[PDB]
């Protein structure tokens, strides 16, 4: 009672029922470093100009 | 000639102290931000100095014709 598959049936992508656990780190990656924190806070004009040599502005 | 051409020595002497603040605290500032940046460039975990590196959104995590990548 064996039917041979019809054309294009054999190249689905299918699901399957596993008890196995879904590996948590299969790359073994490290611990990622931490990024630089953050810019927070308003924006302020800058204290005293440009402060370049003679200019007050 | 005092009371037409001229003020009195408590304007300038108190202009002279506002001077003077603005200008140390100009100098202040200029050492501050010379060593600000000296660290900032040695460590590289400032805003300043930040280099690129390669994105991560461009990595294709799909499968790859082979299990082991
Ligand atoms: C019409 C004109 C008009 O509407 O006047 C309004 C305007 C009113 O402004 P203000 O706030 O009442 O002026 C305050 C004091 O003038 C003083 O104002 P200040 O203390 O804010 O100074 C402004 C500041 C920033 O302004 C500038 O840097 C530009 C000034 C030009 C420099 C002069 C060179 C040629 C003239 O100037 C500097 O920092 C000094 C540096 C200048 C040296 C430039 C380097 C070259 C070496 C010399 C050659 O008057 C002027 O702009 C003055 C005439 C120029
Ligand atoms: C009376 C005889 C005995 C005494 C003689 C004394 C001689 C004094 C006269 C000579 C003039 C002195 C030189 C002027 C330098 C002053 C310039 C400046 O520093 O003064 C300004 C004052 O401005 C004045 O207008 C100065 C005018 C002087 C200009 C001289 C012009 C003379 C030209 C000659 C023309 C004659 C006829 C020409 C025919 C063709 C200050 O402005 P201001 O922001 O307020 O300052 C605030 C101070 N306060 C609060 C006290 C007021």
């Amino acid at each position: 009672g064996w039917v041979r598959p019809d054309l294009g049936e054999l190249s689905k992508v299918t699901k399957v029922k596993t008890d196995r656990p879904l590996p948590e780190n299969p790359y073994h990656s490290r611990a990622r470093p931490e990024p630089n924190p953050e810019a927070e806070g308003d924006l302020k004009p800058a204290k005293h100009g440009s402060r370049l040599f003679f200019w007050t502005m | 000639i005092a009371r037409t051409f001229y003020d009195g020595p408590e304007k300038n002497y108190e202009k002279t102290m506002a001077i003077l603040q603005i200008e140390a605290e100009k100098a202040e500032l200029r050492l501050k931000e010379l060593e600000v940046r000296r660290l900032m460039r040695a460590r590289g975990d400032g805003p300043w100095y930040q280099y690129p590196t390669i994105d991560k959104a461009l990595i294709d995590h799909s499968p790859k014709t082979t299990p082991d990548n």
